[PDB]
């Protein structure tokens, strides 16, 4: 029943033939069963320096358990489904090399301007070609360099933060402080969720979510909206209602209270539907003690 | 004249032939192409004008009889003078009359008309027609048009599209109908996108994605015929009553719509349909839903609207609780850069005139800056270097959806909904020409693969682990992922040798599996009767097992038969080459299909390549003792039982262990953690299990312990031999 | 549960026997007999007797003898049971007339016995027939004691 | 050995090899049968464990087919026919047990509302007006004739 902090760091997994034939496959699709029916939060972080790539990455993103998973990453953090070079080798062949030389190097942009020309004497002809095939090679392996960085870069936070699959990038060396108070209020607001859930079951867990949100705001008025977005303030909001007994904090039990009594009000009513013949017998158990007045109202309808 | 509707074949080189009835005017028609090709298509067609003045139709279907019969007497001419394999020949009949009737009889009408002449179309090959009648209610008297297109393929199926003719450009509309509205003056497709990419696919050693439904078709058919021999069948149905296929497709909202749609006409790569067919197993009919990558669009690679598809699909299937198909042959997911800003990035040189001194940061220009920069394509920082204002680029979001993480968010839901579904539904996985990275982890997912030869299952390919080793340590991707791994380590559990056979192989494993979660196995009437004695008889001599379950050829009386303890021919194996020491399958006693393992009782010995990464690894000869679990064994057991188990099956094991292998190494190799596991997977087993111990067999220590029927004694059963120890 | 695997259950046996026939009565109230037995009786009354008409008593007989030829006891009893029919119609009236009069408003397996039960084909079980279809609408619009408190009150 | 194995009790019986596809066929078949049928039982109750639900399968055997063939459950080939003559009829002829099987569902689902009515009895007016909706002009005879 635990919380789990992942250091999440995994390039892939090993492909050569020997250990791919002795079925490292298998064990990683465990994974993926065995996290997919965790019920509490894990909150993963990727450290500085650190990438996570395709395989390691298609296990564990939050998507599949988003009710339970967080991820964040550090700004020196990476992650993809192909890392930097395969992708280089996809989307960087040649005619990317050669184009790439011919938008950026001055001196190959110059020989190509020369290249450029009409009317121009055979030997400034090859000696042209000659100067593009040798500045080219000469010059490969660097661009190369460039173009795995340039790849990995592709890659990065804030395109997965406004895309909406990270929730936060952090900085280590407060990370924890962070990271105790935003655990904190998952397992708290995890923890209302499950009374209401269990209070009515067939409530979906989203409605729910904002069912909280939704009586915080309203109650303390949608001038105060603002404030949720604070984890700690927000904690400490929770507990008083929740902790703080006969008060006139019971607001929110006295709500869930209303909702307990529609769902059991809507129970009866799908019970009788599909079973009609009980309503009668159904009263004189419940009707055996009730309010005199309440049998005065039998008796008026 | 214009109302021949004679632009709708525009797209054609068309040479006018003389006939008789000149009402009736038949061009032959030679498919306009560009120089770079030379023409593949010779259609006839034949369009004419009807104006001839209950009494029409008596009247009309006269005039059509004698136009039948003359028409195909031509075209009969036609043939016998020049041949040219025609394909689609187009019929166009334009009745400017305009009688008073309903629609659906109308549909009746079209089918007996087709229908009455049957091999004479197939002979002539006739594939499509058009029609218009103009019709009107009997007090209205504004005769409308219903234009009726007739819509067969290969294969005498036909699908009719009536509909209304509405408008302010005019509008084909009425069910569901293919084209429920486009204008009426198409220039026709040409066809040659259809050869071209079934060129590509056959030049890459598989099948076009549309072909693959008749890809079913006749695989159904053998195994129509392959089948009866095993199982008492009904008469087959006829091809045409055999089977009905609905495309599905993403509306704006990424929900699903169910098309009848033309094939190729999906604008990504990844193609889905519902089918429902009457099978031997299934005879009043079974409904499964197929999900394929489309290798023509990018070697099928997985952008959202393909993950959107596939999960969708997937979704509602779950909601039903059927079988889930999905045919893998790709590179995993899509992978782009923003091309708006590859043609537009700049490199900020330490030194421009000599690179080599490194760069510090990448940058756009503040005029080719101002206008992307809106648009949610990159993230920038202005700063000042060198004089000029460059913009760094400091994250980049990028105009293309599909090659960005939304990919990862796409592609982990399906993960989840997958791995839920596993665990939810019957899923199967067919392994066509390569499957890489996430591919096969789906392939993996979904928990039973066929593979072809030359296909490969693998992660990562033979030539990036050599290029990181510096050389050429690996020749092939199949040398990693190629049967000759999975069928030899148990990740696939069977090998095919093209296409067609995988496909068939596919519905033969399926031809024991039930319709949906929520469904009963389909039982059969064998033709193995019951009460017959098994011929073959177990020893205390080590022996194939296989002569004691599925029969042996009779030593003397040949060609007989020593009978084996299951039906004649049903015992279909998987994963057979790895861990020989033990064997595990399919088959059917009795014409009810069970899963089935048992143990051979020679000592096994087995090759273990060498890893040629490693150089000290040499392909090393291992004894594998027989009667004894090993970690493969105890694996391919565990895989087995669980993955069976979520078929539905009932299990059957026919236990002879004389103990576990105590050994350093496969202690070391952790075959107690199995045994904790295989305890697991009966603890979630759901159906009967029955071990039965067979004559001279033993069962010891660990491996009984591991199997009492305290785990689930609400489903397991136990018996041993009298013979046995 | 956990006495089965012994088969030591013979004390068990004339106990599990002598509680499950108790409580299988029991299981839907005081009309589980009011329905049961008296449906079953109605059935076994009528069964009989319509086994019993198919044309005329002789002939009857000849069929009824030559379904089970060896023997005549237990149809003696049928043939004996018909010919105090007068006794028994009565007595049906009764049955029918306590229960359609308690009863009103029942059941699938009752209604179905009434269908089977219009069909009746005799003169002294030409009052089960009509008291059949009385019954099947005085359910839906009756004037018995209990409405005729109803009418009191419209009055 | 196996006598020694079946006498104490770890498996059922010994066969013979000869016969065992026969009997295993048989047997298995109406194996299965027994889990569809306990799957209709536990949807239609589901506070039965298996184990109950088991005995009770046997003891609806021995009550339908009565006393004197208890040894038949022993007998694979009988019981099998016996399950199959059940869920042939489906919308027509219905069996005594699934009016049982509906009766106790019935049962539960009014055990359900008592405990629910117990937590909150201050529940019921409200919740009676729309519980009349139905037979409503017996049901107030009978309330204020009580």
């Amino acid at each position: 029943g635990l919380p789990l902090m992942v250091f999440a760091n995994w390039r892939g997994f090993s492909g050569g033939m020997k250990d791919m034939y002795d079925q490292v496959l298998k064990f990683g699709a465990y994974i993926v069963d065995g996290l997919r029916e965790c019920c509490q939060p894990v909150l993963v972080y990727i450290p500085p320096q650190a990438e996570l790539r395709g395989g390691s990455w298609v296990v564990i993103d939050s998507s599949i358990n988003p009710r339970h998973m967080e991820m964040y990453a550090d700004r020196e953090s990476r992650g993809s489904v192909l890392e930097p070079e395969g992708t280089v080798e996809i989307k960087f062949r040649r005619k990317d090399l050669v184009k790439t030389m011919r938008r950026v190097d001055p001196v190959y942009i110059h020989l190509a301007e020369r290249l450029g020309t009409p009317e121009l004497s055979t030997a400034e002809r090859k000696e042209l070609e000659n100067k593009l095939k040798e500045r080219e090679e000469f010059l490969i392996p660097i661009y190369h360099q460039v173009a795995v960085q340039f790849a990995d870069l592709h890659d990065t936070p804030g395109r997965m933060q406004e895309k909406g699959v990270i929730s936060d990038i952090l900085d280590w060396k407060t990370s924890r402080t962070f990271f105790y108070w935003r655990l904190r209020r998952l397992l708290l607001e995890d923890l209302v969720k499950k009374k209401i859930h269990n209070a009515n079951p067939e409530l979906t867990d989203g409605q729910i979510q904002a069912m909280l949100r939704r009586w915080f705001v309203e109650v303390e008025g949608t001038v105060k909206a603002y404030v949720w977005d604070n984890n700690k303030d927000l904690a400490e909001w929770l507990e008083k209602q929740l902790t703080e007994e006969d008060g006139v904090h019971s607001v929110i039990e006295e709500n869930i209270k209303c909702i307990s009594r529609d769902y059991v009000l809507k129970q009866i009513r799908s019970l009788v539907q599909a079973n009609p013949e009980v309503a009668m017998d159904s009263i004189i158990h419940m009707t055996q003690h009730i309010s005199p007045t309440q049998r005065a109202e039998v008796i008026r309808i | 004249a214009f109302q021949l509707e004679l632009n709708r074949m525009r797209n054609f080189d068309l040479t006018a032939i003389p006939c008789a009835n000149h009402k009736m005017h038949l061009y032959l028609g030679a498919a306009k192409v560009e120089v770079g090709t030379e023409v593949t298509d010779y259609r006839f067609f034949v369009r004419a004008i009807i104006r001839h003045s209950e009494a029409s139709f008596e009247y009309l279907q006269n005039e059509g009889e004698r136009l039948l019969l003359e028409a195909m007497d031509e075209l009969e001419v036609a043939f016998n003078n020049t041949n040219v394999r025609t394909d689609c020949n187009h019929i166009f009949l334009n009745f400017v009359p305009t009688v008073i009737m309903d629609p659906s009889k109308i549909e009746e009408s079209v089918r007996s008309m087709v229908m009455r002449y049957g091999s004479r179309l197939w002979k002539l090959r006739v594939l499509q027609a058009e029609l218009k009648i103009n019709i009107r209610l009997t007090p209205t008297g504004k005769a409308i048009p219903i234009r009726l297109f007739l819509t067969n393929e290969s294969g005498y199926y036909l699908d009719i599209s009536l509909y209304k003719e509405v408008t302010a450009q005019i509008m084909f509309q009425a069910k569901q109908g293919p084209l429920h509205g486009m204008l009426i003056n198409t220039p026709y497709v040409t066809k040659d996108l259809l050869q071209s990419k079934r060129f590509q696919a056959q030049s890459l050693g598989t099948t076009y994605i549309y072909d693959i439904p008749e890809m079913f078709r006749q695989s159904l058919i053998k195994l129509w015929e392959s089948m009866s021999t095993q199982a008492f069948l009904p008469s087959p149905p006829l091809p045409s009553d055999m089977l009905t296929y609905t495309e599905l497709v993403l509306d704006d909202q990424g929900q699903l719509v169910h098309m009848n749609r033309l094939p190729g006409g999906n604008e990504i790569g990844m193609v889905a349909w519902k089918m429902t067919f009457k099978s031997p197993e299934y005879p009043e009919g079974r409904d499964i839903i197929v999900i394929g990558n489309d290798i023509t669009y990018r070697i099928g690679s997985f952008g959202p609207q393909e993950d959107l598809l596939f999960l969708r699909a997937s979704e509602l299937a779950r909601a039903e609780g059927i079988p889930r198909i999905y045919v893998s042959a790709n590179s995993g997911a899509r992978i782009g850069l923003a091309e708006e800003i590859r043609h537009m990035f700049h490199v900020a040189w330490v030194d421009p005139e000599d690179p080599y001194k490194g760069y510090r940061y990448l940058y756009l220009t503040p005029q080719d800056y101002k206008r992307v920069s809106a648009l949610n394509s990159v993230h920038c920082e202005h700063v000042e270097d060198e004089g000029e204002s460059r913009y760094k680029i400091t994250d980049i979001i990028g105009k293309e959806e599909g090659i960005g993480p939304e990919n990862l968010r796409g592609s982990g839901m399906i993960a989840g909904e997958s791995s839920l579904a596993y665990n939810e539904i019957i899923t199967i996985s067919l392994v066509t020409c390569r499957a890489i990275g996430i591919g096969a982890y789906l392939v993996r997912l979904g928990q039973r693969t066929i593979q072809v030869e030359n296909s490969h299952l693998i992660l990562t390919g033979a030539g990036a682990l050599n290029k990181v080793l510096g050389r050429e340590v690996y020749t092939s991707n199949n040398q990693l992922g190629g049967i000759q791994i999975m069928h030899n380590n148990g990740v696939t559990h069977c090998t095919v040798c093209d296409d067609f056979e995988g496909v068939f192989t596919v519905l033969h494993w399926l031809s024991y599996m039930p319709k949906s979660v929520h469904s009963s196995v389909p039982l059969l009437n064998s033709k193995d009767p019951i009460d017959r004695i098994i011929e073959f008889v177990p020893t205390k001599t080590p022996y194939d097992p296989r002569w004691m379950l599925a029969g042996r050829p009779h030593p003397t009386q040949k060609g007989q038969w020593l009978s084996g303890f299951f039906d004649y021919g049903s015992f279909s194996e998987i994963m057979q080459p790895w861990a020989q020491t033990v064997v595990v399958g399919r088959a059917r006693l009795g014409g009810i299909p069970v899963g089935v393992v048992a143990v051979e009782t020679r000592t096994v010995e087995l090759s273990i390549p060498a890893d040629p990464a490693n150089l000290d690894s040499e392909a090393k000869i291992i004894q594998q003792a027989g009667q004894v679990w090993f970690p493969d064994s105890a694996f391919k057991t565990y895989q087995a039982i669980k993955d069976f188990n979520r078929e539905g099956l009932p299990l059957m094991v026919f236990a002879n262990w004389r103990g576990f292998s105590g050994g350093m190494k496969d202690m070391y190799d952790q075959v107690l953690k199995f045994g904790a596991y295989i305890v697991d997977g009966l603890r979630e087993c759901c159906q009967p299990v029955l071990v039965y111990i067979p004559p001279q067999a033993e069962l010891r220590g660990g491996s009984w312990v591991v199997i009492d029927s305290s785990i689930n004694p609400r489903h397991m059963e136990m018996y041993a031999d009298r013979e046995s120890r | 549960a956990t006495l089965n695997r012994k088969s030591e259950r013979e004390v068990f046996f004339m106990n599990t026997q002598s509680i499950v026939q108790l409580v299988q009565r029991y299981r839907s109230g005081i009309r589980g007999h009011m329905k049961a037995v008296v449906m079953d009786l109605l059935r076994q009354y009528l069964r009989v007797e319509t086994q019993f008409q198919n044309g005329h008593y002789d002939k009857c007989v000849f069929a009824l003898r030559e379904e089970n030829k060896s023997d005549m006891n237990t149809v003696l009893n049928y043939i004996f049971s018909h010919a105090q029919v007068t006794k028994k119609n009565l007595l049906v009236t009764m049955l029918i007339d306590q229960l359609c009069g308690r009863d009103p408003t029942l059941t699938d397996e009752l209604l179905n016995i009434l269908t089977e039960l219009t069909q009746l084909s005799k003169t002294t079980n030409a009052k089960v027939a009509l008291r059949a279809r009385q019954v099947l609408i005085a359910s839906h619009l009756p004037s018995y004691e209990l409405r005729h408190n109803q009418v009191e009150s419209i009055f």
